[PDB]
């Protein structure tokens, strides 16, 4: 669905002393280690972060640490999954006791058989034991099927 | 081969004094002379 | 285990075979060659002492005499254990018992040539009557012996089942097939990881 | 296939039959062997289920095996035979090999 998320947040950064000439310099390169790790703030994780700008305040220094802070407003792509609806993921990993998915070519999936309705049944196949097919209750075949839709309960769900 | 060649498996007794017996790794396939033995071996091994 | 059995026994069981048929194998040429002549009679009447004739008779004494240390299948019937027998252990190489008959007549053939001088002692300490076992060979022969300790294990298993009263016996239920296999060792494995 | 197959049912004893009777005997065997690549430690692991290269194994310090299958075959002295398979452990493998 619609589980991409951009929040414009406004934070305390502690602006080292030697970019006392200019904090951009320092913000970003803090900023570079917000990306990718999660926000939990917000619970979410970095993906994209633009419009640096400070509340002009000329920055406050700590009482006894040279490095000064400063309110600045920022832009996050946060991705919220908190199991809203129905996404979907490529399967990776599939073997009778989970199934393992990437949601945006990134994020992981364990969905596994208990969450998932009994009918559907899984084969082993000669090459590989457990790399074979969990075949569902229909009958449809899901790896070249390798895109699934489920509901997030966290964390997967195919119980319905 | 060894048949078209020269030798027989018998089933009566096809056997006599100066013949001699050729075994297929354990499995007696014919009899003949040991002149004929040495060329069929020459020639077995020649075809080969 | 060594055991023993008459070569004259075992040769009138592996062929419906009349003891002139015998006699004119194993020295039929240059006829009457004093050594294997006067021998080989004295074979056939060493075994003519005690033995019977036909080769079936022959088939249900050896079956009822060997059913013991065969693990063969205890119910069918005597005559099938000769034949398991003949089938099992006397020529293993070979199927057609006519086959393997006309070999044992050209094998003790020359084993009296050997006893007469007529023929030089092979040498088993020689590269000559000698080859070489692999890896792979004796692997597989270990693992087919596992397999078949293992089916006789399942084979137990299932007997005991029927022997204690009557706790499961259905040979129907694949329920019960799923725990009899349970009930079983279901690794080997480790038994070929340890003798490696 | 040499190795054949078992019998299993239940005795009667036969105490003067002769013909000890017995109905419900089954005879089972394998009907095959099969020996597969030695994947990861196969029982999913949340992660792409790949292969395990023997410098692998010698660097954890571990044998180098790959699951084994049975094709195990049924009769209820009858013509049922249906199939099913059977692991019966790991056993090793030799480098380079097949």
């Amino acid at each position: 669905d619609l589980s991409l998320y951009k929040q414009t947040v406004d934070l305390y950064l502690s602006i080292a002393p030697g970019h006392s000439r200019d904090p951009l310099n320092a913000i970003q390169e803090h900023m570079d280690s917000m990306i990718l790790s999660k926000l939990p703030r917000i619970n979410g994780i970095v993906l994209a972060y633009d419009n640096i700008r400070f509340l002009e305040k000329s920055a406050k220094v700590m009482y006894d640490s040279p490095f000064s802070f400063i309110w600045v407003r920022v832009d996050v792509l946060v991705f919220s999954p908190k199991k809203g609806d129905c996404l979907e993921g490529k399967i990776n990993l599939v073997s009778p006791s989970h199934i393992g998915l990437l949601i945006l070519g990134i994020f992981n999936a364990s969905i596994p058989r208990k969450s998932i309705p009994k009918d559907w049944i899984f084969i082993e196949p000669d090459t590989t034991e457990e790399q074979g097919r969990w075949k569902t209750n229909d009958g449809n075949i899901l790896e070249p099927g390798k895109d699934l839709e489920f509901v997030v309960d966290g964390q997967g769900t195919l119980a319905n | 081969l060894l048949l078209s060649l020269g030798v027989d498996p018998p089933s009566v007794v096809g056997h006599e004094s100066g013949w001699g017996c050729v075994q297929l790794d354990g499995k007696i396939v014919g009899w003949c002379t040991y002149k004929l033995a040495k060329h069929v071996a020459d020639v077995l091994r020649l075809m080969k | 285990n060594e055991y023993l059995i008459p070569s004259m026994m075992i040769l009138k069981a592996l062929l419906e075979t009349s003891d002139k048929e015998i006699f004119e194998g194993i020295v039929g040429k240059d006829l009457g060659n004093t050594f294997l002549t006067d021998r080989v009679e004295l074979m056939l009447r060493a075994y003519k002492s005690y033995g019977l004739y036909s080769q079936t008779e022959t088939l249900q004494y050896l079956g009822s005499k060997f059913r013991v240390v065969l693990g063969v299948a205890e119910d069918l019937t005597d005559v099938e254990v000769g034949r398991f027998l003949l089938q099992k252990v006397v020529l293993v190489h070979l199927r057609e018992a006519k086959d393997k008959f006309r070999l044992l007549l050209f094998m003790i053939r020359k084993l009296y040539a050997l006893v007469a001088g007529e023929c030089c002692a092979d040498n088993p300490d020689s590269p000559q009557h000698q080859e070489i076992l692999l890896g792979g060979f004796l692997y597989g022969q270990i693992l087919k012996e596992k397999i078949e300790d293992w089916l006789n294990s399942i084979r137990a298993q299932i007997n005991l089942d029927v022997r204690r009263s009557a706790p499961g016996v259905d040979f129907s239920d694949r329920k019960y097939l799923t725990r009899v296999f349970s009930k079983i060792n279901n690794d080997i494995g480790t038994k070929l990881q340890y003798f490696l | 296939k040499e190795i054949g197959e078992k019998c299993a049912f239940d005795s009667i004893t036969q105490e003067e039959g002769g013909a000890l009777k017995f109905g419900n005997k089954i005879s089972f065997r394998v009907d095959e062997v099969q020996i597969a690549k030695p994947m990861l430690s196969s029982r999913e692991r949340s992660s792409i289920n790949r292969k395990v290269y023997p410098a692998e194994a010698r660097e954890r310090l571990t044998t180098y095996k790959s699951r084994l299958v049975l094709k195990f075959s049924w009769s209820v002295n009858g013509g049922p035979r249906q199939s099913e398979m059977r692991e019966v452990g790991m056993i090793p493998i030799m480098v380079r090999s097949n």
